[PDB]
RNA sequence: AUGACCCACCAAUCACA
RNA sequence: CACGAUAGCUAGGACCCAAACUGGGAUUAGAUACCCCACUAUGCCUAGCCCUAAACCCAAAUAGUUACAUAACAAAACUA
RNA sequence: ACAGGUUUGGUCCUGGCCUUUCUAUUAAUUCUUAAUAAAAUUACACAUGCAAGUAUCCGCGCCCCGGUGAGAAUGCCCUCCAGAUCUUAAAGAUCAAAAGGAGCAGGUAUCAAGCACACCUAUAACGGUAGCUCAUAACGCCUUGCUCAACCACACCCCCACGGGAAACAGCAGUGAUAAAAAUUAAGCCAUGAACGAAAGUUUGACUAAGUUAUAUUAAUUAGAGUUGGUAAAUCUCGUGCCAGCCACCGCGGUCAUACGAUUAACCCAAAUUAAUAGAUCCACGGCGUAAAGAGUGUUUAAGAAAAAAAAUCACAAU
């Protein structure tokens, strides 16, 4: 009687052969660590971010517009080398027209260039091998060649399609060759793009300004983009007031394959989102809500299943309490349920119960959609729930604030900073407060403090290494204080026995007793070490223990051992 | 409370207002964890001595009553 | 409230309703809001012809002058609709983009003999 | 010296055309 | 402002008899109670405190009326 | 209030709680189009653009409009007006600071005393009396814009702003944070207003006309929500079995559930409908033997009543 009308952007049905207009490519620079992507980029465009990245390292996608000396218009994308980022190389995979596969000569092909080519050819993605570090002592671009060889991936040497140049990325030395091996392939792909119709894209990263508000790199597939259209990426949607430039600038259009900053978003698109077009604010939300009711929906049917089973558990332990306590009346029931009498059943309601379990609560906040991403599938791969257990709590974008501080200090959590910033104001506050604030502008360093946290949690290995051991001959009864006290005349055989100690006693191989005695007393004084063939009187505090005539006693110490994190990242 | 019994569903909520305090879940069935947000009304649950609030179903991390399937 | 200075003023208050405009003229301070607080109500001018095709404007003459005498100041509208009653001379304003009126109404008519030509 | 809890009054017909 | 039962406090004096407490005896499953015996603080006098009572006739003071008029019970109903 | 439900085995009385009405915010669920009105989490921090100019040089304008409710029991109403400004010789007139007071003015008396808070002299000082406020609430503490053609206050903070923190949207739009709370980084000076100009005129995010939003009305193109034990309009068949769950209040569920969950039928509102929270309304010109309440006693003070007619006084156990 009422079925929802399905509404929701789609992406529009492939364009006709008239209006198909020359286009321009998307080239992703993929590869394993410190071959040089960054430094072909910086060398393009005339910029150093070489110099100026943190760490030297490349921790985030980015879009790169760059015009060459033939008039060619290419898009670049520079992935980031570490096993951390993996998401993210996939997401570049699949927003591009080429990919340029850098492999450093000295060393060959490695784990990260293996990732990348299976990244582009699932992605069903022509790529160019760029050999890099040419200028070097050891470089081989023969071996390189071999090594590709093994992969699946044939140089034009070999009589394959895939294009292999030669480049050293300091000197400059092939970057002609590269570049018109770009423009052969892209001449050769024959690309195509609709400039007329309504805007398709994909958005690269997503992140907040505090001047701008929510801001994502987006990268148009199809259709002019011009400000104030109205934008749907998964379940959120925006009104676009500026459409900017890397370098600032405000740009009045947006034509297919061009890197677009745009602001107005109501919500953060998740990084690798599908951008739609509408036609107004309301078709916007008729949209935007569509979409939520569907993934409401799903998580819902899951959930009942889950739901349905619980309830049929304790149906069940409701028929057992029921018709196995012998059903007659109801009042007879109350009667009969007289047989089993003493229930024993410990629940408590506090918060404190886990914290001798060792949870970690855990809130993680980035500087960009990706970022986080990294980090939250860094936290997934934690394999060890016995030792102790990662709880992420809250994660989200954008500096540490009020919230954050608070939700830790319920949870007694701590807040992981990442490429981002935390003010006077809540830092005195999470003093207060007694939470930890650590901020991190290196990847691996935060996984690196995270394992520091686990394991400086983690339950202290208690280790019993033996001290002395003391065979009993005589049993005393002594009468101190109108109380009897039974005691051990002990003979010290191999090594000493230490008042603070713990004991334990040994019947013919079993173990009778744990604990501390009362009074180590030899020969009228107290002495609270005796070595080796020294006779001690032995007085436990337990009075339920038997000393026989040949019984074996075992003084042990208990010592720390500090154990390390069980989770070690693949990374 | 003693005339009528059964066992019914509540949580322990932090409130924006920082104040922690007892809260009750209407429906048959649910999904709540620790961590999960929701938003509270003002209800008072009639049985349950000592519980003033009530979870809004269908808000946030709670999702409306799943319908028999 | 308190200004600094600023004199007494006869000008048209604005009330009304989207589209349907009214005017309340009014002897007011001149630093005071414009549909604010005011010294006395002087009359009423309603803009829209009404059913008669008539503009009805309102005008407590003796209470008029009685501000005037005082030195109150007149807005250039309240001096038109005072000279269009007859009470002051024609403001000149009236007159002059009569004539300007007078000469676009001659030159559209040689421009419509001029392209039916 | 004692003796779980729970128990009660809030719905209207038949017959004929 | 000045008083205010019993109990209670301080100091000095009294002490027949009564008596919390306590100690004995019964009783009882128990009996740190009721019942029996002893005995003390205290009840008394002088001086000073203390300011509490079911200090309740559970019905405010002062003038009035017996008209209108029954929730119940009680000591009838009411005016200023 | 025209009232209703609920104390008991029952009746009466007393006494609370709740229902029924009306509005606003938020949320859930639903949502076709117009018009009009209104637009509201934050005295926390603010990217960018704009919001004050005119004019033959001087000048004159430049929190005035607009914003906000932070502070303060602020204050309402009313005296009296220095000053500024306009006009004109003057006289007038508009806005009215400071100073005042017939009266009225949030809660709290478990805040009961404040501690110099008065007056004279006269010359403006010397000096002298020893006062002044307060149970008709002084002096404190808490909360707070308002009595609305409007008024009061603020203008980043340190009541103030020389100085010092430090580098200011509580102008229009925007944005972070924060909150249950979500309007355009828009067009024009064409009309009114304001500034300036002798003037044509220029400027003005005031404002005008628009954009956005079921917040409210209305109009039709629009059908969905809630409820059906009683209060209180409206129910049938299954499932469950003191479980699962429901309820504003009484209460419902223990195998024949009109009260849960779903179906059938119905009822009631309707582009809305429920829920939550705040209001509007609501207590005593009523009572005090037994229900909450006559303060253990008398005298006076302050304050009141006198409203017509008279009186003080004799066995007995005051102290
Ligand atoms: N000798 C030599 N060194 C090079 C060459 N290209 C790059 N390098 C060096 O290698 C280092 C890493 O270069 P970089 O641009 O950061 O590589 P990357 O692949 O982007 O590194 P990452 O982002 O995956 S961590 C730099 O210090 C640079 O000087 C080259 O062609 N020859
Ligand atoms: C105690 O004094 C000990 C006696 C134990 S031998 C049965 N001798 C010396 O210390
Ligand atoms: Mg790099
Ligand atoms: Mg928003
Ligand atoms: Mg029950
Ligand atoms: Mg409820
Ligand atoms: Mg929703
Ligand atoms: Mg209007
Ligand atoms: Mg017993
Ligand atoms: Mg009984
Ligand atoms: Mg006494
Ligand atoms: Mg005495
Ligand atoms: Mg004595
Ligand atoms: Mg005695
Ligand atoms: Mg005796
Ligand atoms: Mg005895
Ligand atoms: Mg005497
Ligand atoms: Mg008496
Ligand atoms: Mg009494
Ligand atoms: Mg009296
Ligand atoms: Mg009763
Ligand atoms: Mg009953
Ligand atoms: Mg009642
Ligand atoms: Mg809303
Ligand atoms: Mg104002
Ligand atoms: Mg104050
Ligand atoms: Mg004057
Ligand atoms: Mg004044
Ligand atoms: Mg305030
Ligand atoms: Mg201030
Ligand atoms: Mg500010
Ligand atoms: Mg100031
Ligand atoms: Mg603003
Ligand atoms: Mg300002
Ligand atoms: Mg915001
Ligand atoms: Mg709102
Ligand atoms: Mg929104
Ligand atoms: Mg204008
Ligand atoms: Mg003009
Ligand atoms: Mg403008
Ligand atoms: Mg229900
Ligand atoms: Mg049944
Ligand atoms: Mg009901
Ligand atoms: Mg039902
Ligand atoms: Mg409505
Ligand atoms: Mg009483
Ligand atoms: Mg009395
Ligand atoms: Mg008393
Ligand atoms: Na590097």
């Amino acid at each position: 009687d009422k079925v929802r009308k399905n509404k929701d952007a789609v992406r529009r049905p492939q364009a006709d052969p008239a209006l198909l207009t020359p286009r321009s490519p998307v080239v992703t620079i993929m590869g394993h660590v410190d071959h040089g992507k960054t430094t072909l980029l910086d060398k393009f465009r005339k910029t150093q971010v070489a110099a100026v990245e943190t760490g030297g390292i490349t921790q985030h996608i980015g879009a790169f517009l760059v015009s060459l000396p033939s008039g060619e218009k290419i898009t670049f994308l520079d992935t980031p080398g570490h096993a951390a980022f993996s998401a993210m190389r996939a997401r570049g995979a699949q927003v591009t027209d080429i990919v340029v596969l850098v492999v450093a000569a000295d060393d060959g092909v490695m784990k990260q260039t293996v990732e990348s080519i299976q990244h582009a050819k699932d992605a069903q993605v022509p790529i160019i091998l760029a050999v890099n570090k040419c200028d070097k002592a050891e470089a081989d671009p023969e071996k390189v060649k071999k090594e590709l060889l093994a992969y699946d991936v044939v140089c034009e040497d070999y009589g394959g399609d895939v294009q292999a140049v030669p480049v050293s990325a300091l000197t400059g030395d092939n970057l002609m060759a590269l570049a018109e091996a770009t423009v052969a392939l892209a001449e050769m792909l024959e690309l195509k793009a609709d400039p007329n119709g309504p805007v398709e894209g994909t958005v690269i990263e997503s992140f907040t300004d505090k001047g701008r508000g929510l801001v994502t790199t987006a990268i148009i597939q199809r259709g002019t983009l011009r400000k104030g259209s109205v934008l749907v990426a998964g379940k959120c949607w925006a009104k676009v007031r500026l459409m900017f430039d890397e370098n600032g600038k405000t740009i009045d259009e947006a034509y297919p394959s061009m890197p677009v900053g745009i602001t107005g978003w109501r919500d953060l698109p998740s990084a690798g989102e599908e951008i739609l077009e509408v036609e107004s604010e309301p078709r916007a939300r008729e949209v935007v809500d569509w979409r939520k009711y569907e993934q409401e929906q799903e998580k819902g049917q899951e959930d009942l299943k889950i739901i349905e089973e619980k309830r049929k558990e304790h149906k069940e332990a409701h028929q057992k309490a029921r018709e196995k306590y012998g059903h007659l009346l109801w009042k007879k029931r109350s009667i009969l349920r007289f047989l089993e009498r003493k229930e024993q059943i410990p629940l408590k309601p506090k918060e404190k119960r886990e914290r001798d379990s060792n949870v970690l609560s855990v809130i993680i906040k980035g500087d960009v959609d990706g970022s986080v991403e990294a980090i939250l599938n860094i936290i997934d791969t934690y394999d060890a729930s016995h030792e102790c257990e990662l709880e992420l709590v809250h994660f989200g974008v954008g500096d540490v604030s009020a919230n954050d501080v608070n939700l830790a200090e319920t949870f007694d959590g701590v807040i992981y900073g990442f490429n981002v910033n935390a003010g006077n104001v809540i830092q005195q506050s999470a003093a207060k407060k007694g939470v930890k604030i650590k901020l991190h502008k290196i990847i691996y360093r935060l996984v690196e403090d995270l394992q520091e946290e686990l394991s400086s949690r983690l339950p202290c290995a208690v280790e019993e290494h033996p001290v002395g051991e003391a065979s009993i001959l005589a049993t005393f009864s002594v009468t101190e204080g109108k109380k009897k006290v039974p005691v051990a005349g002990c003979r010290v055989q191999k090594g000493q026995l230490e008042k603070q100690k713990k004991f334990k006693l040994t019947r013919n191989g079993h173990v009778i007793w744990k604990g501390s005695l009362t009074s180590l007393k030899h020969h009228k004084d107290d002495i609270s070490i005796v070595k080796t063939g020294m006779d001690c009187g032995l007085s436990l505090d337990e009075d339920n223990m038997e000393f026989q005539v040949g019984d074996r006693i075992v003084c042990y110490e208990e010592k720390q051992i500090q154990a390390k994190t069980s989770w070690d990242p693949g990374f | 409370k003693k005339p009528n019994s059964a066992n019914r569903k509540c949580c322990r909520v932090r409130l924006s207002t920082g104040r922690e305090a007892v809260c009750f879940i209407p429906g048959e069935g649910h999904s709540l964890q620790e961590h999960h947000v929701v938003l509270v009304q003002g209800g008072r649950t009639q049985d349950l001595p000592g519980v003033k609030l009530t979870v809004v179903r269908g808000k946030y991390d709670c999702g409306h009553v799943q319908k028999k399937k | 409230r308190a200004y600094r200075g600023g004199h007494l003023t006869i000008r048209l208050a604005l009330g009304g309703c989207t589209n349907r405009p009214f005017y309340r003229i009014v002897a007011a301070h001149s630093k005071c809001p414009r549909d604010g607080r005011f010294v006395e109500q002087l009359g009423s001018y309603d803009p829209l012809p009404n059913s008669h095709g008539e503009k009805l404007v309102a005008l407590n003459f003796d209470r008029i002058r009685h501000w005037i005498g005082c030195g109150a100041h007149l807005s250039k509208p309240v001096e038109k609709l005072l000279g269009l009653s007859g009470f002051y001379p024609l403001h000149p304003m009236m007159i002059t983009n009569a004539e300007r009126l007078r000469r676009k109404r001659a030159r559209e008519v040689l421009l419509a003999s001029q392209k039916t030509d």
